[PDB]
């Protein structure tokens, strides 16, 4: 009294038998009707868009339902009348063939449409209900895998224009397929425990409620493994070997992905924040280890009175082993900003309109001393544009460059 | 080029070319696409054209026959006698 | 290696099996679990895991040891196998791949020297905000990858713009940006080189590339000296008639220069003139309202009504201006004698002919 094999082997015909049809007919005014089909599921229409996020919420209240018929026996006899949300799922399963056809008919190739998963997941939804009511008999069969279009949630959210950057699409995406396929994997251990094994007359079914199988499934993936739930049948311990396996493989195939979207941290990115009732000199120019070690030396003395003056570097080159050692020495005095003098933005960072003053350092070991002394003015004139009223300190190489400074009249 | 008593395409030119690839570049009339091979495409084929790549091959002809070598140079050089 | 891994799994499933049906032999045999081979090969995936559920286990002391035997050389076996896992899965290409054509939407490749700064200034006026909707995409072709700004320049206009990893001169990639049907190809230069002439001279052996690979497609290419652009009409399939164009960068730029000397400001007034600038709303008595009223000026070309043949261009001119509020700088003049020549508010004496 268990014809499960009839609503099995719908889903097998409606799948392989057209699939054959289809192939023999390889080996062997529908344009128009199929132009107005291929623009009327075109995402770039209006009503494309609309129809897509009416299936999206149709097949959300297709998981819904299935969650909540999850809790009842998985082959048992109902009525057609006697109940009504029998009757919405049945709406929702030939609201998804009409669907289907449409897209069926505007495909522009047969085999590879008929070979994808939402065709797959309607071979597999659709046959078995239409021989549920022609029976009146259900079956909990694989209405989990309606959860595979979650995939397809982060198409919405930017149809939606909330989703804007693409490293947040691909954050949702990669996030949707983590999730369905963990539904998916919980749902069938949920039916192949809970049938149980067919060779021994189902006498190995376990009562494993639904999520039980979703916290066995998370278990498992973090290898875990406590052992209070686990598969007992022949074939649920099969899928959970296949599953580890897999699951093992696709976690080893996404690393890349996770990496990308982790990225690098920026060590001296940011802003400098300012402390109230204590100032900051801005020191910028030639900054390596031999020049800030000597300002360092002088201006951070022991014996130097109490000077409440923190010392903020800007330089575009980052600073290595020794000078990040001598930094994190004055972690309490010196901070580090990667950052050009030339760029406002970078002005603005180190808060270069309340500093004291800024200090330019020169590169005394240079090919061409005219172009030291020329880019220092430069960035002289760079400050004075920014703020024409901060006091600047500036190392000149050469005497005659230094009359450039009084062509600025800041 | 254009020359009054009429065209530079009449004049006989040889043109050493380092790529294999740039040979096509060297002709307009051909009918020739990207996938054709170095000795298919007309300057090729017309001598026009001259791709040192082919000593290349010379080296593995000499291992199978040593005495290609000596008729090449003896009927290339001019005779240049040891 | 795959053949590897289930041979040793199922040789190791082998021996546990052994090991737990038979029992303890300096016991009597008392310590047998009746363990099928499954679910053997079932415990040492499990294991293997490091998932450990405990629901089957070895009990007795010969299987116990040869748990801990197989979980410390299996560990060891994980971590041998490790570099040739890495050599298999190798490194992901970035930006290899063919571009994909969509109906009803066109592509512009782009190539030459592309960095940060040239195309930045093109993606700003190409995509501007103001510019009326146009369908078109733009495709990268560069055999440098591409670098951090230049990765994040290519993400905020994902939705536009696409780079692929390749050389200009291989018509395999050629073929894979599908510049047989791309509306143009935009050849961009390297202004700062050391030698003028050679980076001209690679510019125009890629316009030879290109139209030796379709010759009817429309190339607009920048070039550095001149002199140089004259190679340009030595290529029988560059017809300026058709739309392909040079940008000579120094004769433009001194040009711009020269006239600003004879009338200062006329190298901002033709900046502005050619290029997209949104228009700011200023109520304050400044010079910039002033300045942002006629910064909104653009060139258009039209052909000319039927109605101002045999007038004088001054005539039409006045009418223009005054009836239809439009400034009339130029006209084309054609010529059964000469080719079609471009006058400059010319006199009276001149007459408005046909189209
Ligand atoms: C929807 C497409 C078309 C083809 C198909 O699915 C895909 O349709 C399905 C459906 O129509 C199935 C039939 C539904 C009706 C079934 C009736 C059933 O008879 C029952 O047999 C019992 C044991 O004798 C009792 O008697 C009971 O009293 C009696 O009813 C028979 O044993 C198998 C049966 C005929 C089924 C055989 C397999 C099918 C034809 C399935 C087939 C694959
Ligand atoms: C628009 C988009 C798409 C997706 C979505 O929104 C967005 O669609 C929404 C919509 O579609 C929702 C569904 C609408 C229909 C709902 C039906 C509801 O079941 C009803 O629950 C009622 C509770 O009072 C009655 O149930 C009876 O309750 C009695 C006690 O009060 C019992 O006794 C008796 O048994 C029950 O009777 C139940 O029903 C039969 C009687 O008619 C049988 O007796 C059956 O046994 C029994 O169980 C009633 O009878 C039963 O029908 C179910 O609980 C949730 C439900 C499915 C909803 C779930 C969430 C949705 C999918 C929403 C979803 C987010
Ligand atoms: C995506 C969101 C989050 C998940 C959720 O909403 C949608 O899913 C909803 C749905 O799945 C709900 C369940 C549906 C099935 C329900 C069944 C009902 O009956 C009890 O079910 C038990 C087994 O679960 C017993 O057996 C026995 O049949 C009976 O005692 C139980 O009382 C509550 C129940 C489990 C519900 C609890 C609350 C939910 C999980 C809802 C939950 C918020
Ligand atoms: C069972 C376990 C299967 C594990 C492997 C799944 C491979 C999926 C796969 O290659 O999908 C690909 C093709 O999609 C197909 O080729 C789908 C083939 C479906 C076969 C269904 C048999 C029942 C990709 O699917 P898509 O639609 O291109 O996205
Ligand atoms: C069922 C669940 C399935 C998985 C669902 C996963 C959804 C996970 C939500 C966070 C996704 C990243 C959002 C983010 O970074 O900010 C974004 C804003 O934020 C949004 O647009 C929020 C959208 C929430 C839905 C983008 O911000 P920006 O890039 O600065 O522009
Ligand atoms: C988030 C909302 C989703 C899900 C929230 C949880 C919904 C299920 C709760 C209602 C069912 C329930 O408790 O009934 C019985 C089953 O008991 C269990 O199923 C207990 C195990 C649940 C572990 C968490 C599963 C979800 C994980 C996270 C899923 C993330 C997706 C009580 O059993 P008993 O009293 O032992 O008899
Ligand atoms: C809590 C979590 C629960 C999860 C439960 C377990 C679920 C997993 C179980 C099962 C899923 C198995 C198939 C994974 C998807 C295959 C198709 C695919 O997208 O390929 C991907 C990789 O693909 C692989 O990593 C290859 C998959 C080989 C499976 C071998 C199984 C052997 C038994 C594509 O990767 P990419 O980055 O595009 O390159
Ligand atoms: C693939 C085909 C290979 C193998 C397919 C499986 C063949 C074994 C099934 C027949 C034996 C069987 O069930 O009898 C009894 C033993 O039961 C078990 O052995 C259950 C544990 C099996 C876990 C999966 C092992 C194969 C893993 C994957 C191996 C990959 C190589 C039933 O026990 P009971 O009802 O609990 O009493
Ligand atoms: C589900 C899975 C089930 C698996 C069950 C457990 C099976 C494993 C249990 C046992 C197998 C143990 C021997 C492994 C093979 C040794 C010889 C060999 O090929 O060396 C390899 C490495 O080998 C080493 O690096 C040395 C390994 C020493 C193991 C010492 C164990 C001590 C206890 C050669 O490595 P290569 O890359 O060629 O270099
Ligand atoms: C990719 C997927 C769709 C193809 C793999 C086939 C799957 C769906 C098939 C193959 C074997 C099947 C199982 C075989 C036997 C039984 C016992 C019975 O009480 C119904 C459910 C159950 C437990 C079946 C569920 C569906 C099943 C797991
Ligand atoms: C390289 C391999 C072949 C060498 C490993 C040694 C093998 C041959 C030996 C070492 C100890 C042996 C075991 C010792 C005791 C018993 C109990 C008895 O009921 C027979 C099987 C069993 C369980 C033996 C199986 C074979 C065994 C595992
Ligand atoms: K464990
Ligand atoms: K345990
Ligand atoms: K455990
Ligand atoms: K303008």
């Amino acid at each position: 009294q268990r014809m499960w094999w009839a609503f099995l082997a719908s889903s097998m015909v409606t799948f392989f038998g057209g699939l054959f049809i289809i192939l023999l007919w390889r080996t062997l005014w529908m344009t128009s009707v199929k132009d107005w089909a291929g623009v009327m599921i075109s995402a770039q229409t209006l009503t494309g868009r609309v129809l897509v996020v009416l299936v999206f919420a149709l097949s959300i209240g297709a998981l819904v339902i299935y969650f909540i018929d999850s809790s009842n026996p998985i082959e048992s006899c109902q009525n057609f009348y006697k109940d009504f949300t029998l009757q919405i799922d049945m709406a929702f399963n030939v609201f998804f063939l009409l669907y289907f056809g449409l897209r069926f008919i505007a495909a522009n190739d047969k085999l590879w449409f008929w070979l994808e998963v939402n065709s797959v997941v309607d071979f597999f939804t659709v046959p078995p209900v239409f021989v549920s009511v022609y029976l009146n008999r259900s079956w909990l069969g694989l209405r989990f895998l309606r959860a595979l279009r979650l995939i397809q949630f982060s198409e919405i959210l930017q149809f939606l224009n909330i989703l804007k950057t693409s490293n947040s699409i691909k954050l949702v995406n990669l996030l949707s397929i983590f999730i369905s396929t963990w539904l998916t994997a919980a749902g069938f251990i949920h039916l192949v425990e809970n049938s149980g094994d067919p060779w021994e007359n189902f006498q190995n079914n376990q009562a494993l409620t639904y999520w039980e199988c979703v916290y066995l499934l998370m278990v498992t993936m973090s290898t875990v493994g406590y052992g209070d739930v686990y598969a007992k049948t022949t074939l649920g311990r099969l899928f959970m070997v296949f599953f580890i396996l897999g699951g093992l493989a696709m976690a080893a195939s996404y690393v890349p992905e996770i990496i990308e979207l982790i990225g690098n941290r920026k060590k001296y990115g940011g802003s400098y924040s300012a402390v109230s009732g204590r100032k900051h000199i801005v020191v910028c120019g030639h900054i390596t280890l031999e020049s800030v070690s000597n300002f360092l030396k002088d201006f951070l003395h022991k014996d130097r009175d109490d000077v409440n003056v923190e010392i903020v570097f800007l330089h575009n080159i980052s600073p290595n082993l020794e000078l990040e050692a001598l930094f994190k020495r004055h972690f309490t005095q010196v901070e580090f900003y990667q950052g050009s003098v030339l760029n406002p933005h970078d002005l603005a960072r180190v808060k270069i309109e309340s500093a004291d003053a800024c200090l330019i350092l020169a590169n005394k070991y240079c090919a061409d001393p005219d172009a030291e002394d020329a880019s220092n003015i430069m960035r002289v004139i760079s400050i004075k544009n920014y703020h024409p009223k901060i006091r600047i300190i500036t190392q000149m190489l050469q005497y005659h460059n230094k009359a450039h400074l009084l062509n600025i009249p800041s | 080029m254009q020359f009054d008593d009429t065209t530079g395409v009449n004049i006989p030119i040889i043109t050493e070319l380092v790529n294999d690839t740039n040979v096509q570049f060297l002709d307009q009339d051909d009918d020739d696409d990207p996938d054709t091979e170095l000795y298919l495409t007309q300057p090729f084929a017309c001598g026009t054209a001259f791709a040192v790549s082919v000593l290349d091959s010379l080296m593995s002809a000499t291992y199978f026959n040593d005495n290609i070598l000596t008729l090449i140079r003896t009927l290339v050089t001019g005779g240049a006698t040891p | 290696l795959l053949s590897i891994f289930i041979s040793t799994w199922l040789t190791a499933a082998g021996f546990i099996h052994l090991v737990e049906n038979s029992g303890d032999p300096w016991e009597n045999f008392q310590n047998n679990q009746a363990l099928t081979y499954w679910e053997c090969v079932y415990l040492l995936m499990v294991t293997m895991s490091t998932v450990g559920y405990g629901d089957v286990y070895a009990k007795t002391t010969l299987g116990r040891l040869f748990m801990v035997f197989f979980i410390l050389g299996g560990l060891a076996m994980a971590a041998s196998y490790v570099p040739e896992i890495i050599e298999l899965i190798g490194n992901r290409k970035k930006y290899g791949g063919s571009y994909s054509a969509v109906s009803g939407r066109k592509h512009i490749v782009v190539c030459g020297h592309i960095t940060l700064e040239s195309v930045s200034n093109f993606l700003k006026d190409f995509l501007h905000k103001d510019r009326d909707d146009v369908n078109v995409e733009i495709v990268f072709l560069h055999n440098i990858s591409p670098n951090l700004e230049l990765e994040a320049l290519f993400k905020r206009h994902f939705t536009q713009v696409e780079f692929y990893q390749g050389s200009v001169l291989n018509p395999h990639d050629l073929a894979r940006v599908k510049i047989e049907s791309a509306d143009a190809c935009l050849i961009l230069a390297n202004k700062y080189c050391a030698d003028p002439d050679a980076e001209d001279a690679s510019n125009i052996m890629r316009v030879i590339s290109i139209k030796n690979y379709h010759p009817k497609i429309r190339i607009i290419t920048q070039m550095l000296q001149y002199h140089n652009k004259a190679h340009l009409l030595n290529i029988p399939s560059w017809n300026w008639k058709e739309g392909d164009d040079a940008i000579c960068l120094a004769e433009l730029k001194l040009g711009f220069i020269a006239q600003s000397c004879l009338a200062q400001g006329l190298s901002t007034m033709l900046a502005n003139l050619f290029s997209m600038r949104s228009f700011i709303k200023i109520e304050e008595d400044t010079w910039q309202k002033y300045y942002l009223e006629g910064v909104s000026n653009e060139m258009y070309t039209e052909y000319l009504s039927s109605a101002f043949v045999g007038l004088s261009f001054p005539t039409v001119c006045e009418l223009c201006f005054v009836k239809l509020k439009l400034l009339m700088i130029a006209i084309e003049y054609k010529s059964a004698n000469r080719e079609s020549r471009i006058l400059i508010n010319p006199g009276n004496h001149l007459k408005i002919q046909e189209g």
